[PDB]
């Protein structure tokens, strides 16, 4: 017996694709077909049991949950706040403490417009009350929102200004700016750094990736540094600031193109953009995009830059595995091939695009899982989003909804054969 | 229609999108006043606002308009409607703009509904019916002062003078009043600034820092607004973010009274963070007292507080608020609330922390915190249906998706376009094509999913669970999108409440006593006094204990047990046997002493007989016989009432809910009576008459459980969406077969869903309304067609009549009659399958309809067998005897006459052997008429001819007594033998004493 | 539309069988040629052996798929030569 | 005017009794002469049938009644064991019969020595159809108007139960035998039960009411044809869950669908003899119109020859044979 198999994934049995117990609201297909996902539309899966999609200037949310014979999931329609420099679902995040098929019990929202005004919902389903908070931004384009513990949020600008917005049990919304950087070579970084304010000689590079490591860690990958905070319910303390602007650049350049003898002349041209900051059993992995525009055609080389996060801090050891995924690229407006690690203890890391998933490993970690491609080559099967829910890697698909890949129906490895080889390699004969 | 303002809303505060509202016509009531059940509702999504005018009893043609105020999103609670003897004036306020629209009045669009119609044109026909002209009717909020985004206040009114007065929250914290000229002349739109003091005092305080006698502060920014007109002054009450209710005088342009309403509520500091938009204010002006009431919702993330204040006027033309009541409320955030002064009743719609959206109502004057009688919403889509590898998911998934109240036709369509992929839309489909599309698209996904070389039970159940779960959860998410609330509306005059969800509008209906008791949990039952539950406090306590036992039995019964009862009941089994089996199951599984508590509560009862008889008397509406039946409207101006598509929808939803609840009540009551029987009837007060009463009622409970099983099943048994002419042709084929009850009835199929109950109601019930109307108008309410319809009593009486016509112990055969007239033979087949094993009367009718479907299928022998059982009760079942006696009596024996008519029927069916057999059966009755004897014998002769048994025909001829018929059949014989070249027959016939007949011939 | 056309087809087929059983060859030919019915004209023209009108109808209905029924009825009548 | 096609039966056998039901062998028993069984109120007759192919000693048709049993009941349904055998000195014949008494009789015969039948508990109503759900003939699957699929042993003990939500009309054993039991229901659904695990392994879904009859292709078990509503339908499992072929079966009410037991492309759908004489229409695959159509004054029961394309219908005192050849 085998479990329900996707058509394009039918050949793939090493991992089994199963309906999570949740499929997308019908309003979602209609919105997507009216404004295609190859246009910039941003969807997110929440491990607390939710999913949302932002399109044009609208957001749509619906519960997601694992099911025995289906479950009930609420669907709601929301307006993205006006004054959008560009619309995205990343300005909206939830601090959900729930994980059930009734996971709507611990929901709080903060959203920001690209002017620094923030709208707070005590609950999505308490329609009739808003909280307006003037964050420190005057008209600055807010970029990201990171839900951290304490039901609090980290508002992020395009220049990576971080402000923890803290709900009150009364109903006011608190703005406390996160300190920016301490470095090891730059100037003063203990002075508060915020736009519409004074300037300090600290690193303020644009925010590339974030990861609320559930080991009390808030990691922010940038193009120049990884910043690690501990963000307790009411407190923030930047434990680490690793200046990665140089080091990983030379390591990735050597990992991809280190053979040539014109390294010094060519290195001026390589731009290495560290796409994502994920975490697996070995530690933090720094998904990097390295390419040289001086050599054509443009080939984006991805390198898994793993740094051993011990739960809080990443070791000074770095392992850069140059890893390629096909010559072809898909797009929704940007060149995309994104790596997601659904859990912080699972070896499998899933690259994904509009047409295929690739479950693989860094190649330098403490263990490994088979490198397998799960295709979804069809119309209406484009991957709208990816994430984790209830311990299993889930993907939001255009006209199919929430589908998870479960590691099962894969071959095993035996240790007796290698011992047999050791036994047989010895002893000789002559006559 | 898109309206273009020149300015848009101001950002920087609470949002203004996502609002809605409604206006109910005071002219509603009576067949001819200006309106009847007519009202208007609107939903504003930011810059779009949809207005639909709906009437409950009549369909309004072209009654929906979409107005796009593109620039400013419409403020929540900013749409107001006023009436003038010629036109309806619509006043709408937005963040930075104000609009006045003129609409034709219903009575000014002519008033006459003498003609008996089902649909009627609304007051919208073309673009000429709407207007947005006169930039004096629309005025721009001036830069001085403007309108702050940190508030949602907005109100409008027509002053007693006639001026259009628009109150907005001023940025300084006062009230900005846009004064548009009256409906008589058009000047320049004027501006007023209701501030702390007048112009003279403002000039006096202009050189000192005043915010109480000068220009106010943003802390006084009005959050909610209400207005009262007295003489020629407009007094404005403003709830603000500092919890000071502020009153401004329209002519005085100054603030008169500022009251700390926090004196009347528990002063929470969390009220202040809701002082922006969580606070609500409604105003209701009682004309019977000339007193306006302010209901104020001080929301708090802890708990909201409702407070009611009466306006009493002093001899200075100043009003004051007196605290009538303060009803405490939840922190569930209020979508809306209202309060009607025709009843002193407060209705409140909250959203809690689950899409089980919260609805209650309570009177302020009665309580100091209210008890808030609950309101039960439609069922949200269910979780678990059939677990793959543990159950075949597909059947349960289909059944749940087709379960009404938790799924919709739009959801089914759009999940079809899920499983069909593509960017095209799947919408506006017939019902049968819809279900076929559902099946086909799920099967297409299945076929793409399956590539297996070995097919297995678990693989099958799995592919089922993912495919049907995808479709099911898409429809579930859409139904949850539909479950989102928007607004609430109440109609005092004809007494119904409407709830605008996202898109659709639902209705709220009162329950019976028994169903209220059974659906309300134990806590709120104690909040209901013993006076209305039963006349006696003793009887009320007995019924309360009975309902508590029912509730504990229901909670102890799980879904697997429910499936067990369904399977065993569809299996041929008496309901009593299944009930006692399940009672034994509960006894065996009883470790919780839940039966011990049930027995204790049963012993707490002093006389369960009257409680059982009361629950069964609110049940028993049965009227045997059929002589009051009306299958068409008796044209007495009554046929203009009800019978519409919306009426059918609401009635069928009510029927579905009532049946779903009360069939379970039947099942639990039978189980509880069996449990009481096993406990013993010799240990209760009134034991002597208790013992025989329970034994008498147990078969009654069994039959009534079967009846409401049938009713609840019919409420969900679908009806095919097919055209009328095809069914007409099918009925014509039936009539060709010599079949009665093949009547053709013109009914209008709905473009959407059809159950067999919908079919029956739309086909028969509307036609029988005039007789129902003739009875009910006399019984209660106005007997005239202009009755102010009493809806709560009307629904109960309609339910009683429908139960009378659906009683299976009665000759009332109208449901199966409608099914056969509408050609639903499959539905009829499972109908008779479920009805026959326990059928009371008209078992012969069951065999009739069975065999009629059988003959339509073309099974001669077995269809005729069921005809034989039908003939076994033609003159012995009352409904069939209604259909006959046009076939009995007369010169011949009635049974012989029926023999002859069915002989003609078989000659219209075919198969001369069948005519042979019916003649052989009739030969026993044929001993009385020589004419019938000769006719049957000649038929035998002619059949002998047909299959060529010539000697046998000769013998049949020699049988014939009459010499005249002998000569006639001799001529037939000679002609046919000559044409068949069968000469030897003619000679070798050894005729004698017929020789001369043959010679002459 | 095709449902109506097909149902019309069988219905007049059974409607029109009886007098075909009974004879009346000239009138059968007249009506069938007026309304363009291939097979009936075939079977009548060969139980009348009139190969001449056989060719004339084949020429008339070359675009109307005469030859399919020609081959068929040849097959059932066992003159495959 | 127009006429479609009709003819007189290729062969016809006279009878002194009516033929309620007449059937050949689904699988060969080891006899050149084709065994034929027909039943009625007065008599049930087993016989050997031959039609001339060689030798002048046989002219036209030769019908030799192997045995005739005195009856007093109208036969409802008959199913031989899929284990077909007549090659012995005293060949053993095993089959099941349904009568009007709602009872099941396991009739066995030992060739001119004895004839026996067993009493088996029937259905609350009439039993619509029944087969031997074992490739040797020891277990019997019966379906009737009581939506119960009952599996009985040779003793008359009810081995197994399958509950239905609608009166089960048609049951079919796997012709080869793989514990596969086909269930055809009046709405139009097909359900495959594995007798070992007592659960459905596969299903074909349809809603065209009503379904009247169905038939596997004897040469292609994966191909299923049927009659429903007015039309013959075809699935090709396991790549179907909705009908893939749907072409009209009759101007009459199609009653039985049968497959010719010589070919993989020949089948018959029978018309209902109501007012007008029963139409019999032999179709072909990829050809929507029936290849042959004949007329019978009475049509009740239709069967196909064990190894050859001949379709048989029995009526009042006559037995009509259509020899379909190419």
């Amino acid at each position: 017996s085998r479990v329900y198999l996707h058509p394009a994934a039918s050949e793939t049995v090493n991992y089994n694709v199963q309906l999570f117990g949740s499929s997308l609201p019908v309003k979602v297909m209609e919105a997507l077909s009216n404004a295609s996902a190859d246009e910039p539309m941003a969807a997110c899966i929440h491990e607390g049991g939710w999913a949302w999609l932002a399109c044009n200037d609208r957001l749509i949310i619906w519960k997601i949950s694992h099911s025995s014979s289906a479950k009930l999931m609420v669907c709601k329609e929301l307006p993205l706040p006006l004054s959008d420099s560009e619309w995205s679902a990343d300005l909206v995040d939830i601090c959900a403490q729930t994980g059930d098929p009734a996971a709507a019990q611990s929901v709080a929202l903060m959203a920001a417009t690209p002017e620094g005004s923030s709208r707070y919902w005590p609950n999505i389903l308490h329609e009739g009350t808003y909280i307006e908070s003037y964050t420190e931004f005057g008209s600055s384009l807010c970029a990201f929102v990171t839900a951290v513990k304490g039901n609090s949020f980290i508002l992020s600008s395009e220049k990576n200004q971080l402000v923890r917005l803290t709900p009150d049990a009364s109903g006011k919304m608190n703005q406390r700016v996160l300190p920016q950087g301490q470095g090891m070579l730059s100037g003063i970084g203990r002075r508060v750094s915020t736009l519409f304010g004074i300037l300090s000689p600290a690193v303020e590079s644009t925010l590339c990736s974030v990861l609320w490591d559930k080991g009390d860690c808030f990691y922010t990958l940038t193009d120049s540094s990884i910043n690690k905070w501990d963000l307790d319910d009411t407190s923030e303390s930047q434990v680490l600031n690793w200046d990665m602007s140089r080091v990983l650049r030379e390591y990735i350049s050597d990992a991809i193109w280190g053979s040539e003898s014109d390294y010094d002349d060519i290195k001026a041209g390589i731009n290495i953009n560290y796409l994502s900051l994920n975490q697996n059993c070995d530690g933090l992995v720094i998904l990097s995009a390295a390419w040289h525009p001086g050599d054509n055609p443009c080939q984006i080389y991805y390198t898994l830059v793993t740094v051993k996060d011990e739960g809080y801090n990443i070791s000074d050891e770095i392992t850069v595995e140059v890893t390629q995924f096909n010559p072809v690229f898909q797009a929704r407006g940007m060149q995309l091939c994104q790596l997601v690690v659904p859990n912080f203890s699972s070896q499998a890391c899933y690259l994904y695009t509009q047409e295929m998933i690739f479950a693989c490993s860094t190649g330098t970690g403490r263990s490994t899982l088979p490198q397998e491609k799960i295709p979804f080559e069809a119309q209406g099967d484009n991957i709208v989003g990816a994430g984790s829910c209830e311990g299993w890697p889930v993907f939001f698909i255009r006209k199919s909804g929430m589908l998870t890949v479960v590691a099962r129906e894969t071959a095993s490895v035996l240790p007796e054969h290698m011992e047999e080889s050791l036994s047989s390699v010895s002893k000789s004969s002559r006559q | 229609l898109s309206l273009r303002p020149d300015v848009s809303l101001v950002i920087g505060g609470p949002k203004y999108s996502d609002c809605a509202g409604g206006y109910c016509y005071n002219e509603s009531g009576s067949l001819l006043s200006a309106t009847r059940n007519r009202f208007i509702h609107w939903t504003s999504y930011a810059d779009t606002l949809e207005l639909v005018e709906l009437s409950l009893d009549i369909n309004l043609l072209n009654n929906a308009v979409r107005l796009k105020i593109l620039n400013c999103s419409i403020l929540p609670g900013g749409v107001h409607i006023c009436e003038t003897q010629n036109n309806i004036i619509v006043l709408i306020l937005t963040n930075q703009t104000v609009h006045r629209l003129i609409l034709p009045h219903p009575s000014r669009m002519y008033r006459s509904e003498i003609i008996s119609d089902s649909h009627i044109q609304s007051i919208f026909t073309d673009i000429g019916k709407t207007n947005f002209h006169d930039p004096n009717n629309t005025y721009v909020i001036p830069a001085i002062p403007g309108r702050a985004p940190n508030s949602t206040a907005s109100t409008a009114w027509l002053s007693s003078d006639g001026e259009a007065l628009f109150a907005l929250p001023s940025v300084s914290g006062g009230i900005l009043v846009i004064k548009m000229p009256p409906r008589d002349m058009e000047g320049l739109v004027t501006i007023a600034e209701l501030k702390q003091s007048s112009v003279m005092q403002r000039l006096l305080t202009g050189w000192m820092p005043s915010s109480i006698r000068g220009d106010p502060g943003p802390a006084h920014l009005p959050v909610s607004l209400a207005v009262h007109t007295l003489d020629h002054d407009s007094y404005l009450f403003a709830l603000c973010q500092d919890h000071k209710l502020r009153m401004w005088s329209y002519k005085d342009q100054m603030c008169l009274m500022v009251a700390d309403m926090l004196e009347y509520v528990p002063v929470s500091k969390d009220i202040r963070q809701t002082a922006g938009t969580g606070h609500k204010l409604r105003l209701a002006y009682s004309d019977t007292l000339e007193i306006l009431y302010l209901g104020v919702y001080l929301h708090t993330p802890r708990q909201g507080q409702f407070c009611v204040f009466q306006l009493v006027c002093t001899e200075s033309n100043r009003y004051s608020l007196e605290h009538t009541s303060s009803i405490f409320t939840n922190q569930e955030t209020l979508i809306d609330f209202t309060f009607t002064l025709s009843s002193m009743n407060i209705w409140a719609l909250w959203l809690d922390d689950d899409n089980q959206t919260v609805m209650k109502h309570i009177n302020f004057e009665r309580n100091q915190a209210g008890h808030w009688n609950p309101v039960f919403v439609n069922p949200l889509p269910d979780d678990d249906l059939a677990i793959g590898d543990e159950q075949e998911p597909q059947e349960a998934y289909l059944e749940c998706l087709f379960a009404p109240g938790r799924f919709t036709i739009a959801a089914l369509q759009k999940a079809i376009q899920i499983l069909r992929k593509g960017s095209g839309r799947v919408l506006d489909l017939s019902w049968e094509e819809l279900k076929k599309e559902v099946t086909l698209t799920v099967e297409k996904e299945i076929q793409n999913a399956v590539v297996d070389y070995d097919v297995s039970q678990e693989e099958f159940r799995q592919i089922n669970i993912e495919n049907w779960c995808k479709f099911y959860t898409c429809c579930l998410q859409y139904q949850e999108t539909l479950s989102r609330p928007l607004a609430l509306v109440v109609h005092p005059n004809t007494n119904m409440v409407c709830l605008l969800r996202k898109g659709f509008l639902s209705f709220l209906a009162p329950c019976s006593s028994v169903e209220h008791l059974y659906l309300v949990p134990g806590e709120h039952l104690l909040t209901v006094d013993e006076s209305v539950i039963c006349d006696d406090v003793d009887g009320a306590s007995d019924i309360v204990s009975l309902i508590q036992c029912l509730h504990m039995i229901a909670d102890y019964i799980t879904e697997d047990m429910a499936y067990q009862m369904e399977s065993a009941c569809c299996h041929p089994q008496s309901p009593e046997r299944v009930a006692e089996q399940i009672l034994e199951d509960l006894i065996a599984n009883d470790i919780d002493n839940i039966m011990e508590n049930i027995q204790n509560k049963l012993q707490d009862i002093r006389n369960p007989i009257q409680a059982i008889s009361f629950l069964l008397q609110n049940m028993d509406y049965e009227t045997n016989m059929d002589m009051e039946q009306s299958q068409h409207n008796v044209r007495l101006n009554l046929s203009t009432l009800y019978g519409s598509v919306t009426a059918s929808s609401v009635v069928c939803q009510a029927i579905y809910k009532i049946s779903a609840t009360r069939f379970l009540i039947c099942r639990d009551l039978l189980i509880l009576q069996h449990l009481l029987l096993r406990l013993g009837d010799m240990a209760l007060v009134g034991a002597g008459q208790l013992l025989h009463s329970q034994q008498e009622l147990i078969p009654r409970a069994a039959q009534l459980l079967l009846s409401y099983y049938m009713i609840r099943w019919g409420s969900q048994c679908l009806a095919c969406a097919v055209p009328v002419d095809l069914l007409e042709s099918n009925l014509q084929h039936l009539s060709v077969l010599e079949l009665s009850d093949s009547q053709v009835e013109k009914r209008r199929y709905t473009s959407g869903i059809q159950t067999i109950v919908e079919l029956f109601f739309e086909d028969v019930g509307r036609k029988h309304f005039p007789q129902v109307f003739a009875h009910l108008f006399i019984q209660s309410g106005s007997s005239q067609v202009h009755r102010s319809l009493n809806w709560a009593d009307l629904i109960h009486r309609i339910t009683s009549y429908l139960l009378q016509l659906l009683w299976p112990s009665n000759p009332n055969f109208q449901f199966a009659e409608c099914l056969m007239r509408n050609c639903q033979y499959t539905q009829l087949q499972e109908y008779v399958r479920l009805l026959l094993p326990w059928c009371q009367v008209n078992v012969g009718s069951c065999h009739f309809m069975l065999a009629q479907c059988y003959l339509v299928a073309g099974e001669g022998h077995k269809a005729l067998d069921c005809f034989s059982q039908a003939a076994s009760e033609v003159e012995r079942e009352d409904f069939l005897e209604k259909l006959i006696r046009v076939e009995e009596g007369e010169s011949v024996s009635p049974r012989l006459q029926y023999y002859n008519r069915v002989l003609r029927l078989l000659e219209d069916v075919g198969l001369p052997e069948l005519v042979i057999q019916l003649a052989t059966i009739a030969i026993s009755e044929a001993s009385d008429d020589w004419r019938s004897q000769a006719a049957l014998r000649t038929r035998i002769f002619k059949h002998h001819l047909d299959m060529g048994h010539n000697s046998q025909a000769y013998d049949a001829l020699t049988q014939i007594p009459d010499t005249s018929r002998q000569l006639d059949c001799l001529r037939q014989l000679v002609v046919v033998l000559c044409e068949r070249s069968q000469l030897q027959d003619l000679v070798e016939f050894p005729y004698v004493n017929l020789h001369n007949e043959v010679v002459g011939i | 539309y095709n449902i109506l056309e097909m149902e019309y087809a069988q219905k007049r087929s059974e409607l029109l069988s009886p007098l075909l059983i009974l004879g009346q060859y000239a009138w059968a030919s007249n009506l069938a040629e007026k309304y363009c019915d291939f097979d009936i004209l075939v079977q009548i023209c060969e139980m009348t052996d009139n190969q001449s009108r056989l060719q004339r109808y084949m020429t008339l209905f070359a675009e109307q798929n005469f030859s399919d029924f020609l081959f068929r009825w040849y097959l059932e009548k066992g003159k495959r030569g | 005017m127009k006429q479609d096609s009709a003819s007189n039966a290729t062969y016809t056998v006279d009878c002194e009794d009516y033929v309620h039901v007449v059937e050949f062998n689904p699988f060969d028993s080891g006899e050149a002469g084709s065994l034929l069984a027909y039943g009625g109120i007065s008599y049930v007759v087993i016989a050997s049938c031959r039609f001339q192919e060689e030798d002048s000693t046989v002219e036209g048709i030769e019908f030799k009644t192997l045995k005739t049993f005195h009856h007093g009941e109208r036969v409802v349904a008959i199913a031989w064991s899929p284990e077909t055998r007549c090659d012995a000195l005293l060949p053993l014949l095993r089959f099941a019969t349904a009568a009007g008494d709602k009872k099941i009789r396991i009739f066995t015969s030992d060739f001119q020595d004895k004839n026996e039948y067993k009493v088996i508990e029937g259905h609350s109503g009439y039993i619509n159809d029944l087969v031997f759900c074992s490739p040797e003939g020891t277990d019997i699957a019966s379906v009737g108007d009581d939506h119960t699929c009952r599996i009985w042993d040779l003793d008359g003990k009810q081995i197994a139960m399958f509950i239905l939500r609608s009166p089960g009309m048609s049951v079919a054993w796997h012709p080869e035998g793989a514990f596969k039991l086909m269930v055809a229901e009046k709405t139009g659904t097909i359900r495959f039960y594995d007798l070992t695990t007592h659960q459905a392994i596969l299903s074909l879904e349809s809603v065209q009411v009503p379904l009247m009859s169905a038939d596997w292709c004897v040469r292609n078990t994966l191909r299923i044809g049927a009659v429903a509503g007015n039309d013959w339908i075809i699935w090709e499992m396991p790549r179907s869950s909705y009908p893939q072929d749907n072409k009209p079966a009759h101007a009459d009410r199609a009653r039985m669908f049968r497959w010719s037991k010589c070919n993989e492309n020949v089948f018959a759908t029978t018309g209902y003899p109501g007012k007008m004489k029963s139409q019999i229409a032999i179709h072909h695959l990829a050809h929507p119109q029936p290849i042959l159509i004949g007329t019978a004054p009475v049509g009740s029961g239709l069967s196909w020859h064990r190894r050859l394309p001949l379709c048989v219908v029995g009526g009042y005192r006559k037995l009509f044979f259509w020899l379909t050849e190419m």
